[PDB]
């Protein structure tokens, strides 16, 4: 299958710093990535498809940047609402997979 | 140059059960039916045949025969082995770079041909064509004086021959015997089989040789056969040709009648006179040289079959050009992309099949000429590749690519160019070493055919257009790395579609609005299970030259272990 | 566009598992796909499959036989029927949307907790 | 009955000059070298030969030859014609029931049968099969007393034979020889061609005739031969074959000299003088084809590599295609799996359609014989030939193919879309067999009209609607496309499936198509190949491929029925 | 080519009125199909797009109907401002072919 | 977006013709295919040809060789060259936009007429 992978399982960062996030793919995924948000005790929530487009409802502080197997999620000038479990998603081949998250944090 | 032979016995059920006699300059025979092991002895002498199923000893002036008295002797076959293409002074000039050594100049061996064509009456024939379906072709006589031609080349003391005139008019038949009587004048041993000849073809024989079921019925000189019939109890009534008379007798009792000459003089004699007596050649280079010059001069003087495929796939890239004219980046151009790439592999996969009919054809030969010591398998392995099938496989694609690359509007950058004609060759060439390791040792040429035809329909449907390679189970998906096609196709389709829009208006490139549409290259290729790195264009071409080297490797060890006998 | 999970909050191991998501705003033999998505503790997000508008379905092939969606277009449901429990496979589970044309998971439901043990 | 010829002189170079003689009750002969007009000779005496050579005159009793004399007579082949595959019973059996009338009863032609095979010694080999290369066979001598036992049945009073002898050992061949002249002391004129015989067969003789270049050197009793030869000015030498004598002379050990001797000879003034003084359907047409058909039938079974092998074949590609294939999705893939497995099945069909050519061409020469010997019409043939062999073994692979495939594939779950999917089948089939019967029928070469049916199989497929999509082709060359059956298989077959089909989970472009580059539903893919959505473009291939099965039958019965028969 | 066929040249209604016009094919447009409605001395204005989609700009009175080779648009209540011409459009093939115009007036 | 064309109002017969659109709001390299219609008088409205974003360009058949489009991206434009004019060939002239993903015209420009007489 198509196996996503995420280096960072953790991060740790304060209010205003800029944090960035990747998703590396088994194979070529021709930007059919997404990127999902996700609060303790909250269903995940879409943020980013196609890996650059934005869904309304965020602000234009998120970003996605990526080509073939590599994949990059950019939050510039972080808040504090913007900390929990991020995790990547493709939807090129049926057996649909995720990555295996992302916690931030704060210092 | 005396041969003689005592209790022979030949077993693979015995071709021959026990056989004595000797044969000295002359014109010596061998008769009887046709099971009647006349042929099975003729061979055993001439060392044609497996010595492990040999039972006896064979002497000549009282010495065992070496291990090079093939190469010395001469054999001449029914079938003229003659190459038709080529000159009757061609083939003798072969013959002589071969079978003779390389020190001698080239001028003492034109004198030896010259020679051997004054004394068999070939002067005005020299240059004359032998004849093939497509060539003007001389006598059966001229035929058969060349073939003998051939074997004096190396001056002979000994001499075999197989049914020289069956095959033949009873004139040229005639002619022929008189040929060798002349010859054996001059101090030559002579030895050959005949089936139901006639009375001046019996008057001419100095010695005789009968056999049926493996038994000698008789053995000695010719005239004394009648009448050691006729003392044995039987009559030939006028106008009755002796050796019909045998042959009638022989039909209607075998062991009655070699009781009987067990019981004559002749076989005392003959026990006697046994009982008293017991007590490479040339370089590689020079034979790779002169099978290629052979091979070449063959194919030229064939054009048939060779312009025929020229000018046939000159004809195919003019229809494909002009059906497939001017490929558009629309929803269609895909699909005609993919089909017309389809199209060139799998024809260049199928038009490989007359590589079959290279070593299938010339097998006699072959085998006549390695047990004779002309060459070895090696080189006539390569000389036979590099001459035929090197040129008129890497020809056809120059031309496919040539005419259609332009027409239909494919990537116009001289990479692509040659990497297609560089695909399209190597396909050709690994179909075609398939095919010569399914047919090399081997005489049928339909089950060959089937078999390429079979292989190849297999391959299509794993080549990665009629059905999806991911979608296969992985149980049976470890398949598709035997096609030939899957590999040419996937170079083919890496090196076109890589740099294609095919939706006006739309940009799936920088970023897919819709999840279906597959509106670039990249996106087909990828559907396709297809690499984008280069390295999955030319992992597909590394595939190929391992295929052709196996398959080259297996044919060369398939005529290796061949029997030759 | 709005969803609500339902079922079983325990399960004995090896018996079977049934869940329930109605849908309100929309019908599901319309326009889309609708999933069963499941997030085990240690998060780890699997697929699992889903039942399209036609009836049609696709399942996680890691899920060998164990499953099967259904729907009653009467009332807008779509099911859930995991067999073979294990205590493996407790997790929160949640039904989500699919439309196709742009390819992500845009609505889902609240999510509610499974758990196997005895 | 008494065979007189009269200045006979055919040309076509002439192959006979100009030939006298008559031939009587006994073992008439006629020998010479291979260009002798000996064969051209028995041929022109049979009948077997085109009238408008000729140039002389037939008599029989001092009556020239009717129309009818052809099927009267008996001509016996070099090569036998006798199906391997039957017993001798069967055979005699098939030659009866179609020469002799249909008005006598069974009984009587068994009876018939019996006292020909007690005639030729065939008692003990009656219902043992003639052999084959699959089949164990009996002896050249047995093929042959069958094979004149043909002729018999219907009682011939004067009976040709075209080297006899010819293809058999010594033995076989004098006991032939022997029994013909077993035959002729019962009142029956014989006349034969042999190749340089043996003393014992030149003694058999009864009358011999000679020839080289189309001139008689001979003719007279055999044994005068070699008086007249001596007191020509020539001398044979003790152990010496008279025949093998006779043809050193003509070698040269020179024939206008031997021509004008025999012309001044005694034996040409009693011919010419004798000469002067002489100068002064049976059957109805259900009839054969029932026993065509069964025939027919009869080889089939008793050749069960071919047809055995081809289903068994077809089963294991079923398998095959069905493990590929297995469980189509209803996604981006799922159009491409379709097209591609439809594609393969109509081309398979197609290729699978040569073998059809080995049918006419095998059988050329049998069928000349019997027609000419008047055993049925053209019609019969073709009509039975077609409905024993082409038609079952056409008609289940298509079956077979369907029943397997069809759900493992997981194609529309309808028995109307099965139905038509195998009836699709079979008309192609059906056609591609008629195409390769027409390339193929009035020739004697396999590899020629096995070339032609690949070639233009090959440009078929082109235009099919697979590789390239016939929208785009240009206006000029478009119209090609009505000459292609894979082409009107692969269309229906695609109506037929993708009719009722979505590609794409999670999306409506039935209803409204929301980006213009997708599809996603079957219409769209069948109007992007240039397909009606119409009942009417379902059908009108299937009518179209019957309009192409009735064109070829009738241009292959045309070619049988302006062949050459002589 | 496919060539598109609008049998009502004209027509004359009301206000208040319910017009129809109808769009005929020579071949299959599988909803393919808009309508665009031109102003005296003035640019055509798209209003129609897949044969029921609707542009901003316009009221909901305009719907679009129709399967196959026959489509229709549907004027529901037309007032003053609808008064003009018609035409049918088809992006299916390359070659896109327009109407022939359909101008309506007022009685 | 935002087009606007511009050209000869005049042509004389048989001599050519060339037009020209300038766009403001967006780069013609960028996304949109750019058509070119013309509308009769007794309207009837054909359609010309476009040049796509990347260089390619597609034509009208009933148009053989008498057209050619061509852009200048340095100050975004694209132009029409119509060669071998006659009387019938005047008409009110268009620059469109085509998307692609939605297949409808949706941006046009004012139009400019065009004269073929002498
Ligand atoms: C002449 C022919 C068009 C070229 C070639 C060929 N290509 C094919 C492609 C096929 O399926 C493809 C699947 C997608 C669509 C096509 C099936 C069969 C064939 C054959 C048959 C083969 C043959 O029988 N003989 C040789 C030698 C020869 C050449 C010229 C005159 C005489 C003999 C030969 O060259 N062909
Ligand atoms: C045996 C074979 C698999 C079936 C069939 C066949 N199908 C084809 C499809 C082709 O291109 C297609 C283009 C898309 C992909 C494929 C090209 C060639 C062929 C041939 C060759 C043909 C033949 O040579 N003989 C007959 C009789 C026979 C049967 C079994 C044993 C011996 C003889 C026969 O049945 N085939
Ligand atoms: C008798 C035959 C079947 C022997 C085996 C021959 C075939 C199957 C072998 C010979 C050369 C081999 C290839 C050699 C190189 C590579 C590159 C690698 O990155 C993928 C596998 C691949 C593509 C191999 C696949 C298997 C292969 C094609
Ligand atoms: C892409 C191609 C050129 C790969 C190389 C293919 C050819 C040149 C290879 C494949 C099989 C090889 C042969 C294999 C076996 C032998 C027998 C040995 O006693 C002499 C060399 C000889 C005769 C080899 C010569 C080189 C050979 C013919
Ligand atoms: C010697 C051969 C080529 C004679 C001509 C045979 C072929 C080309 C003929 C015979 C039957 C014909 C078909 C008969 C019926 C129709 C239905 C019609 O609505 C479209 C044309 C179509 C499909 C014809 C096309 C041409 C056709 C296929
Ligand atoms: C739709 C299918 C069954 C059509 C198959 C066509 C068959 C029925 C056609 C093909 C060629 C035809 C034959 C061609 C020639 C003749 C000779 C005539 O004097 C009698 C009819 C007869 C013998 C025809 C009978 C019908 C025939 C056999």
């Amino acid at each position: 299958d198509i196996v996503l992978t995420q280096s960072p399982s953790s991060f740790s960062v304060s209010l205003g710093d800029r944090v960035t996030i990747s998703c590396k793919a088994s194979g070529y995924i021709l930007n059919r990535l997404a990127w999902y948000q996700q609060k303790p005790g909250n269903a995940p929530r879409l943020l980013i498809s196609g890996a650059t487009s934005l869904e309304t409802g965020f602000p234009s502080r998120f970003s996605g940047t990526g080509s073939g197997k590599d994949y990059t999620l950019s939050i510039s000038s972080l808040q504090t609402e913007d900390v929990g479990t991020y995790y990547c998603q493709q939807y090129w081949s049926t057996p649909w997979t995720f990555g295996g998250g992302t916690k931030l944090e704060i210092r | 140059a005396v041969l003689s032979f005592h209790n022979i016995c030949y077993r693979v059920k015995e071709i021959l059960s026990n056989i004595n006699g000797i044969m000295k300059p002359g014109l010596n025979a061998i008769l009887g039916p046709t099971g009647g092991g006349k042929s099975s002895l003729l061979d055993v002498l001439a060392a044609r045949k497996d010595p492990s199923g040999l039972s006896g000893d064979v002497l000549i002036n009282g010495a065992p025969r070496p291990a090079n008295f093939k190469c010395n002797s001469g054999y001449v076959v029914q079938d003229d082995v003659v190459m038709g293409t080529l000159t009757v002074r061609e083939n003798l000039q072969f013959s002589a770079a071969l079978r003779l050594a390389t020190t001698m100049t080239n001028h003492e061996k034109n004198e030896r041909i010259n020679r051997v064509i004054q004394e068999l009456g070939l002067d005005k024939v020299a240059d004359s064509k032998v004849g093939t379906q497509f060539i003007r072709g001389v006598s059966g006589g001229e035929r058969k004086r060349t073939s003998i031609g051939m074997e004096l080349i190396t001056d002979p003391s000994i001499l075999f021959l197989d049914e020289p005139t069956t095959g033949l008019d009873s004139s040229t038949a005639n002619a022929v015997l008189l040929l060798l009587k002349r010859m054996s004048k001059q101090g030559r041993t002579i030895i050959f089989s005949i089936h139901q000849p006639r009375y001046s073809i019996f008057k001419l024989f100095d010695s005789l040789t009968l056999l049926a079921s493996g038994r000698l019925m008789f053995h000695g000189p010719a005239q004394e056969a009648l009448g050691y019939f006729e003392s044995a109890g039987y009559h030939c009534e006028a106008y009755n040709n002796p050796a019909d008379f045998f042959l009638d007798i022989i039909n209607g009792l075998i062991e009655k009648l070699a009781e009987i000459y067990v019981n004559s003089s002749f076989y005392k004699e003959t026990k006697a006179e046994l009982h008293q007596l017991s007590g490479y050649t040339t370089s590689f280079c020079h034979q790779l040289r002169w099978v290629s010059k052979r091979s070449f001069k063959n194919l030229l003087g064939n054009p048939q079959a060779s312009i025929a495929q020229i000018i046939v796939t000159v004809v195919l890239g003019l229809v494909i050009g002009a059906i497939y004219f001017g490929l558009k980046n629309d929803s269609t151009g895909i699909q005609n992309r993919a089909g017309v790439l389809f199209f060139l592999t799998t024809n260049q996969c199928f038009s490989s099949v007359s590589a079959v009919e290279l070593f299938v054809v010339e097998k006699k030969l072959f085998i006549h000429e390695y047990i004779s010591g002309y060459y070895r398998v090696s080189s006539y392995f390569l000389g036979k590749l590099l001459s035929d099938l090197l040129p008129m496989r890497m020809l056809p694609s120059i031309i496919f690519t040539c005419i259609v690359y332009f027409m239909l509007g494919l990537k116009p950058k001289a990479d692509a160019f040659f990497v297609m004609m560089f695909t399209l060759m190597m396909v050709a060439y690994s179909a075609s070493s398939m095919a010569l390791a399914i047919a090399a040792g081997q005489s049928v040429v339909s089950v060959a055919t089937l078999l390429m035809t079979i292989c190849f329909v297999f391959m299509m449907i794993f080549s990665g257009l009629l059905v999806n390679l991911t979608t296969i189970a992985s149980w049976l998906s470890w398949l598709q790395y035997f096609s030939i096609p899957r590999y040419g196709f996937t170079a083919l389709q890496h090196n076109e579609f890589l740099g294609q829009n095919f939706c006006p208006g739309l940009n799936a490139t920088g970023n897919n609005p819709c999840n279906y549409a597959t509106c670039t290259g990249e996106e087909y290729l990828v559907k396709q299970g297809i690499d984008l790195s280069p390295w999955g264009l030319w992992k597909n071409h590394v595939a190929l030259a391992c295929m052709i080297v196996i398959f080259l490797t297996i044919a060369y060890l398939k005529l290796l272990f061949l029997k030759k006998y | 566009v709005q969803l609500q999970e339902s079922g079983p909050g325990l399960v004995k191991p090896s018996q079977s598992l049934s869940l329930t998501c109605t849908v309100t705003g929309f019908s599901i033999t319309s326009d889309y796909a609708w999933n069963w998505i499941r997030q085990f503790p240690g998060k780890k997000l699997e697929w699992m499959g889903y039942i399209n508008f036609d009836g049609g379905t696709t399942y996680n092939p890691s899920l060998r036989g164990r499953i099967s969606i259904t729907r009653d277009t009467s009332k807008n449901q779509f099911f859930l029927q995991l067999r073979s429990v294990t205590p493996e496979d407790t997790a929160t589970y949640y039904c989500a949307t699919f439309y196709g044309a742009k390819g992500t998971l845009d609505y889902w439901g609240q999510g509610t907790s499974v758990t196997v043990s005895s």
